[PDB]
């Protein structure tokens, strides 16, 4: 209901004007009604440009139709070609993630699939692991920045989970 | 055999050393560092202190 | 009478505006010298080291 | 940097009802002048040469920057204000002085 594409489409304006930075959107789990319904979004407010070489953002997208593999490693390459950005152009990069739930439940289900035992709830052993290896390069270095934000699901509203 | 060129024949490790350097001083301080500083100073205000 | 002999006592502990007046412009050319100071020797002490480090 | 002995509510005794803010921010001014002066030191500590002519590349920067250090004058401020006010102190002694001699 609220605003939250408004949101993030102004964070990428703001932060390419007022820094120099480059946006990168990861799409880990997401919608592919929503993707489009993305993407025609920031077509339209100008933060994409499929006429110049003037666009703000790159989008990967790993959809929910797709196996636990990619759902899980989409928000890698995200968080790639954003590193790119950072550690080869010194600027401070603006990475979305549109649902870390879903990146966490997709290693749940790979991990499933490799055969491993799961631990409370259901998740993954290498949860913290998992999580840690991936927000790990979230940083800012000395030759720049990435500068993350997630959106949250919380299962049963439970903020213990 | 190094003194007819600085960084061992590379013609490259060029292009981030500047990037470096540009952080470095960049925010060491923002004038010619290279230079001795001359002084601009101000001094305090001041203002009507006794039984008005 | 008694109210005349306070009144007298206090006009005479008066002078403590006007020597607080010295004491805080004192205190606050001092503060503005010594800032002074270590401007000009922090900034000349960073661009040696500014060299030292590159 | 020699300073005056202070009570502070004698100072609020003989300080009228038209300038009490005038006053207790004057006190407050004194209460940052105390705590600023006794934060940092009088003198800056002087540096070492050695561990700056044995580290610089650069041809005698050091020695010229330094000098141009140990042969410069920092302006050093003036007070401007203590005599006005002290004449200040002066004229008020008189005027009290004869408000005592009448009562």
């Amino acid at each position: 209901g609220v605003g939250k594409t408004v949101l993030i489409m102004e964070l990428i304006n703001n932060v390419a004007k007022a820094h120099g930075g480059y946006s990168v959107f990861a799409g880990v789990g997401e919608r592919t009604r929503e993707g489009n319904d993305l993407y025609h979004e920031m077509i339209e407010s100008g933060v994409i440009n499929l006429k110049d070489a003037t666009s703000k953002v790159a989008l990967v997208y790993g959809q929910m139709n797709e196996p636990p593999g990619a759902r899980a490693r989409v928000a890698l390459t995200g968080l790639t070609v954003a590193e790119y950005f950072r550690d080869q152009e010194g600027q401070d990069v603006l990475l979305f993630i549109d649902n870390i739930f879903r990146f966490t439940q997709a290693g749940s289900e790979v991990s499933a699939l490799l055969g491993r035992i799961p631990s409370a709830v259901g998740y993954q052993p290498t949860l913290a692991t998992d999580m840690g290896t991936m927000q790990e390069r979230i940083t800012t270095t000395k030759k720049g920045s990435i500068t993350s934000v997630q959106a949250i699901y919380v299962p049963a509203d439970d903020l213990t989970d | 055999q190094t003194s007819g060129g600085p960084v061992d024949a590379s013609s490259e490790y060029q292009q981030e050393l500047e990037r470096e350097l540009f952080k470095l001083k960049q925010m060491f301080g923002n004038a010619d560092m290279n230079t001795f500083p001359t002084f601009k100073f101000e001094d305090p205000k001041f203002e009507v202190i006794e039984k008005p | 009478i008694d109210t005349e002999k306070s009144q007298q006592a206090l006009v005479q502990k008066r002078h403590y505006l006007f020597d607080v007046q010295r004491n805080n412009i004192a205190m606050a050319l001092e503060v503005t010298y010594r800032e002074r100071l270590y401007r000009v020797y922090k900034e000349v002490k960073n661009r040696l080291d500014y060299h030292i480090s590159v | 940097l020699a300073l005056k002995t202070i009570d502070w509510v004698a100072f609020a005794e003989i300080i009228p009802q038209n300038q009490k803010a005038i006053a207790s921010s004057l006190k407050s001014w004194n209460e940052t002048l105390t705590s600023r002066l006794a934060a940092l030191p009088e003198n800056p500590p002087a540096i070492d040469w050695a561990y700056y002519k044995a580290n610089v590349a650069k041809a005698g920067l050091v020695d010229d920057f330094e000098k141009k250090f140990n042969a410069l004058k920092v302006p050093v401020p003036e007070d401007k204000y203590t005599a006005q006010v002290d004449a200040e102190e002066k004229e008020d002694v008189k005027s009290c002085a004869e408000w005592v001699s009448l009562s």
